[PDB]
């Protein structure tokens, strides 16, 4: 008959087929997880190895039905993905040598140790003594020497394989129509064939950066006072006028700043919100935490969970010979089974983190009737944003004393309200500069402007221009200090993290703003009103299938992301930190080092 | 899961033949535009209601 009809029953058969086999693999999965055991290890392999193998083909033969014939734009979305998830154009030396490559870089992250110094005797790994050092020791020999012996033991080492890795992926995208691996990346975002809605891959890097132009005072301020408080801990370090030492961050790169939340507490005399001593004196356990999870989302209209949810998942460390990876996971195995994996302990945090990961799993069953290339986010940061907006009503005072867990008696002041948001301040507002500077900076290095021996000048010139961030040991080319990271090491693309935390407070203030919520945003309870949640489920539910500009406005009546939301959140610190820096000059300086 | 067309009620079909899609003819093999039109279940304890 016709392409359209051929291509539809091609997509029949393609899509109960994968049911099955993804099914199979993701249990594999799950049994590794839950069961360390080389067997189970094998198990993952043989599933692992049949998916795999199975997109190939598919992939291969849906290149027989070219794409100028479907204007259903359904079908040509399901047929593009199979295209270009699973296809092969470098050749079999260049795909083994990049698999090796790759294989190698996660391999020695894992296995990269440092250890004290001038001693052979004995070792430790980042994960146990690194991150804890760099957490709460306050010597500044420990933290600058345990700052520079990782980075000169991971990134030298990594540095010629990241130079053999951008050749290859450069090459695979060129083979490919796009310009470049950065070109490659940006094409997530990209919305085409609809009017009004289309998006382009060149879009994004103006909009990013003009994003972050309206976000330079708030971030300057908060490092003038950050800066000013660090002066009361180290004070022959610190210039008034510098950068920060990067090895006084709280942490091992600086990605967060929460670290730093008791050295720079506005007001330490007045108690913290803290119900760890409550939830204790009530006795919660796992299954009390979850129940009261899953309430708050029926409240809303939202489906609570089904029998398979609550038998399958497990809440708690095992323990004895059964060891399982501890670290929070929503699993959606399909075919209409949904897990939580997760190690809970009686703490504020678990019960945060519990709201957090549900948020995924409900989700996951939104768009459980869409075809099986269709059963995603919109895009990288919409799926993220969402598990996110839960937790900020989760800690609000409100809920907590509906629940029982806080006081009728606590009373809110000036200084409950502002410690509150410093605390978030320092996380939220702290990554966003770090985290806009390295997908920048791996941009132009798939693009080809900064050469390989410019590497370290062009990056650290970039640390004390944007961050404010000096080092304090200089570094020559011989180092990678970005292949010290996880993700870059791991070719994981980081612009997610930049769009999702502009998405959240969008999607916030839509939410309470339907809900009639009047006052201060950061005191906002969505858990009585049903409106909110049929909004929220409308977009939930449409899956893959629509553009994400379209999804947007169906929310927040934008085409596009926006920075208000988030400057309003913050306007009560704005206005505080505006008079704490009075007397503080505000802006950091280039030219100091402080290697003399 | 395939057919050439609908069914008159209360009737029954068990020929197993090449469902063909293509133009060309299929001469009773499976690959391109060629599919078996008898597809099975799958069933599981875990699988959820
Ligand atoms: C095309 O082919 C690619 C593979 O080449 C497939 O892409 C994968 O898609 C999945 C689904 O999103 C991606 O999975 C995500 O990985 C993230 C990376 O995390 C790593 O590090 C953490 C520790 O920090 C580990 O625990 C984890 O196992 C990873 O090693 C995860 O962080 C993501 O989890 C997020 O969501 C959950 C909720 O589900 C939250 O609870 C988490 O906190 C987190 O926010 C997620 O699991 C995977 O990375 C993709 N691969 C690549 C290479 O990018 C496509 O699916 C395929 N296309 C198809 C099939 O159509
Ligand atoms: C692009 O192709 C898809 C897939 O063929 C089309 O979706 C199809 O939409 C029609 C009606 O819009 C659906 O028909 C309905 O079927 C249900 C039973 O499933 C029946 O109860 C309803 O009364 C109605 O007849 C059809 O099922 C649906 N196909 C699938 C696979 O879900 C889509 O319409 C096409 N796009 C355009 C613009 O035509
Ligand atoms: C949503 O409604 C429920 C029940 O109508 C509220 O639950 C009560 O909250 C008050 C606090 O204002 C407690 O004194 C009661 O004991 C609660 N009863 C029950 C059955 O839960 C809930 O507080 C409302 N949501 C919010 C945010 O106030
Ligand atoms: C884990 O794997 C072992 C070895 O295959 C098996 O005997 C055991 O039943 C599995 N499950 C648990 C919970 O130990
Ligand atoms: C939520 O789950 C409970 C079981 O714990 C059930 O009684 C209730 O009907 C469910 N709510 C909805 C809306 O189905
Ligand atoms: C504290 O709150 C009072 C409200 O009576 C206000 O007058 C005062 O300016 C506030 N001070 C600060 C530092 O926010």
């Amino acid at each position: 008959s016709t392409i359209e009809e051929q291509a539809k029953t091609f997509l029949d058969k393609f899509n109960h087929e994968a049911e099955d086999l993804f099914y199979q693999s993701s249990l594999a999965s799950w049994n590794y997880n839950t069961n360390i055991t080389e067997e189970n290890v094998q198990n993952m392999n043989n599933a692992g190895d049949k998916w795999s193998a199975f997109l190939k083909e598919q992939s291969t033969l849906a290149q027989m039905y070219p794409l100028q014939e479907i204007q259903n734009l359904t079908v040509k979305l399901q047929l593009q993905a199979l295209q270009q998830n699973g296809s092969s154009v470098l050749s079999e030396d260049k795909s083994k040598r990049l698999n090796t490559i790759l294989n190698t870089m996660s391999t020695i992250y894992s296995t990269g140790k440092v250890c004290n110094p001038d001693n052979p005797q004995e070792c430790l790994l980042l994960e146990p003594g690194l991150n804890e050092i760099m957490a709460n020791s306050l010597d500044y020999n420990e933290r600058l020497w345990a700052w520079e012996s990782w980075r000169s033991e991971v990134g030298k080492q990594l540095r010629p394989l990241y130079e053999e890795y951008v050749v290859l992926k450069n090459e695979m995208a060129r083979a490919n129509h796009y310009e470049d691996y950065g070109d490659y990346w940006r094409g997530d975002y990209e919305v085409n064939g609809v009017d009004g809605y289309d998006y382009s891959r060149g879009q994004l890097i103006e909009d990013v950066e003009h994003t972050f132009e309206e976000i330079k005072p708030l971030y300057e301020h908060l490092h003038a006072y950050v800066r000013a408080k660090l002066m009361n801990a180290y004070p022959s370090y610190i210039s008034p006028i510098g950068c920060l030492p990067a090895h006084l961050l709280g942490d091992m790169w600086g990605r967060f700043w929460t670290n730093l939340y008791s050295l720079t507490v506005p007001f330490g005399q007045k108690p913290n919100i803290d119900v760890t001593d409550a939830m204790v004196d009530q006795a919660w356990d796992a299954q009390r935490i979850f129940k009261e999870a899953e309430k708050f989302f029926v409240s809303v209209g939202l489906p609570n969970m089904t029998q398979g949810f609550w038998e399958n998942s497990m809440l708690t460390d095992p323990g004895n010979v059964q060891k399982a990876v501890c670290h929070p996971t929503a699993w959606d195995l399909g075919k209409g089974d949904f897990r939580i994996l997760m190690c809970t302990k009686v703490t504020m945090d678990d019960f945060l983190t519990a709201h957090h990961e549900m948020g995924h799993i409900q989700y996951d069953m939104a768009y459980a009737a869409q075809p099986f290339l269709l059963r995603n986010g919109a895009n990288e940061g919409f799926h993220e944003a969402v598990g996110e907006i839960m937790s900020l009503s989760a800690a609000t005072p409100k809920h907590l004393k509906s629940i029982g867990l806080l006081s009728p008696d606590f009373q809110e002041d000036n200084e409950t309200e502002i410690n509150f948001l410093l605390k978030q301040a320092l996380t939220i507002v702290g990554t966003l500069p770090f985290t806009y500077m390295l997908e920048k900076w791996r941009w132009m290095v798939f693009k080809g402007e900064i050469p390989k021996d410019q590497w370290m000048k062009k990056w650290w010139e970039m640390k004390r221009e944007i961050v404010g961030v000096v080092e304090p040991v200089p570094h020559d080319e011989t180092y990678c200090d970005p292949a010290s990271l996880f993700h870059v090491s791991n070719d994981y693309s980081f612009i997610r993290y930049y769009t999702r935390t502009l998405y959240q407070f969008q999607f916030q203030e839509a939410l309470c703003q339907a809900a009639k919520h009047e006052g201060p945003l950061h005191k906002c309870d969505i858990s009585n009103s049903t409106e909110a949640g049929q909004k929220l489920f409308n977009m939930l539910r449409l899956g893959k299938s629509e553009p994400w500009t379209l999804a947007l406005e169906n929310v927040v009546g934008a085409k596009n992301m926006n920075v208000r939301p988030l400057l309003n959140y913050f306007e009560p610190l704005f206005t505080w930190l505006k008079d704490q820096n009075k007397n503080s000059f505000v802006g950091w300086s280039t030219d100091w080092s402080p290697y003399a | 899961l395939f057919r050439k067309s609908k069914l008159k009620p209360f009737e029954r079909d068990i020929s197993t033949e090449i469902y063909q899609a293509g133009n060309k003819p299929c001469n009773g093999v499976a690959g391109s535009n060629c599919y078996s039109p008898l597809q099975s279940y799958g069933f599981r304890p875990t699988y959820g209601v």
